[PDB]
Order: C-alpha cells, then structure tokens, then sequence
C-alpha cells in the first residue's frame, strides 16, 4: 500500500 | 470467406497510474500493454483519521506527477476515521476493447466506491506521444533521483510513524533512557527527511531502529 493524500 | 475485417490491437504507449504521496506517479498499467486489460492495486491513507483520498489519474513516463499527462481526478470520501494504513482503497484501471479507461476506487473495508470514465484521444496523436517519450528519455536521470528521494523519504516517514505509535503504546513501561534515545532519534530522522540526502535519511532510520529494540519487546508484550 502506497499512500494517497486528500 | 474471401472478405474479412483487419485485426488490430490497441496498446497503451505510455504508463498509466495515479499520483501517490510525495507527488510521484505510481503505475497501474505498464507501457506497451495490450487492450483490453484490467489492473488494480491497494492504497491507503497517509494520516490517521483521514476521511478522503484524491485519485489523480496520470499518463506518461515521468516520475513527477506534475510532469505527466493529467487525465482526470476525483475524490473517494466518507472514509470513516481510522489509523493510517487501515483503509484499503483498491484502485482499478480497466480499459475495455473500445479504448475507454474505467477508473474505480473502492474502500474494500466498507464497500464505498467512486468512479470516473476517461475516453481515448481520437487519432492521431503521434507527436504528443513522441514528445512525452522524448521528455522522459531526456530526464531519465533526474527523474530517477527524484523517485529514489521520494521513496526514501516515504520509508523514513513510515518508520517514524510506526515507531511513534509504538512509543505511545509503550507508555510508562518504556524506561527513560530508552524513551530519550528513541525520541531524540525520531527528531533526527524527522530532520533528515526534510533534506535531499538519501544516505542521511537511511543513516537516521538505522540509528532509530538501533535504539528501538527495548521498545519492540514491550510492543510485542502488550
């Protein structure tokens, strides 16, 4: 899991 | 049986993916993949309690998101408050035989989903594709260094965050010598992450892990 921002 | 239709195949000429933390493009469909095709990866949230994620769909061969072609963007929200890394946002790029790219982001924990549809450019776009390929080849070195720096910072950020969680959970069971050593190493790593020196970030990650072993025992012992 790479991360995502808003 | 003499007459027939010519068989063709559609291929993506440039990678397709989404922007992830650090402003980097993460690829879901590789360049030179034949259509139809369906690929998915799971992503998660970057902060505790984060209620939405932005899915920014990109095409191209550069590493900086800003330097690729923006195809579309939408949010998946209503993610109920949870620790970072708990939501499981599965993002699926599905290109059908008609060249339509269907993008879905679904939190598999809750079933909540949002979608967009991106149409294919009407031919011809040879110069655009060529220019993007050239732009990536000219900058392959710089892009590689950007990508490696971002990856390094994201790994340091991962160690920083889970170690801090483990300190907080360790509470008063963490001896003061250890507490001070770890806290100090957390600060040093946090400072390295603002730098552009990958070696220094890795060095501070290793120093942090070196002083965090008593912590890991307590963490393991509830």
């Amino acid at each position: 899991n790479r991360l995502l921002l808003t | 049986h003499i007459e027939g239709r010519v068989l063709l195949l559609d291929v993506t000429p440039l990678s397709l993916g989404i922007e992830t933390m650090g402003g980097v493009m993460t690829t879901l469909i590789a360049k030179n993949t034949t259509i139809p095709t369906k690929h998915s990866q799971v992503f998660s949230t970057a902060e505790d309690n984060q209620s939405a994620v932005t899915i920014h769909v990109l095409q191209g061969e550069r590493k900086r998101a800003a330097d690729n072609k923006s195809l579309g963007q939408f949010n998946l929200d209503g993610i109920n408050p949870a620790p970072r890394g708990m939501p499981q946002i599965e993002v699926t790029f599905d290109i059908d035989a008609d060249g339509i790219l269907h993008v879905s982001a679904k939190d598999k924990n809750s079933g909540k989903e949002q979608k967009i549809t991106i149409k294919a450019s009407s031919g011809l776009n040879e110069d655009e594709i060529q220019k993007m390929v050239r732009d990536a080849e000219a900058n392959a070195e710089a892009d590689r260094k950007f990508e490696e720096l971002v990856q390094t910072r994201n790994q340091g950020d991962h160690l920083l965050h889970s170690t801090r969680k483990q300190v907080e959970e360790a509470g008063d069971k963490l001896p003061a010598d250890d507490k001070t050593a770890i806290e100090s190493a957390l600060t040093a790593l946090e400072t390295a992450l603002k730098g552009e020196d990958k070696a220094a970030i890795e060095a501070k990650m290793q120093e942090l892990a070196q002083v965090s072993q008593k912590l890991m025992e307590i963490a393991q012992q509830q």
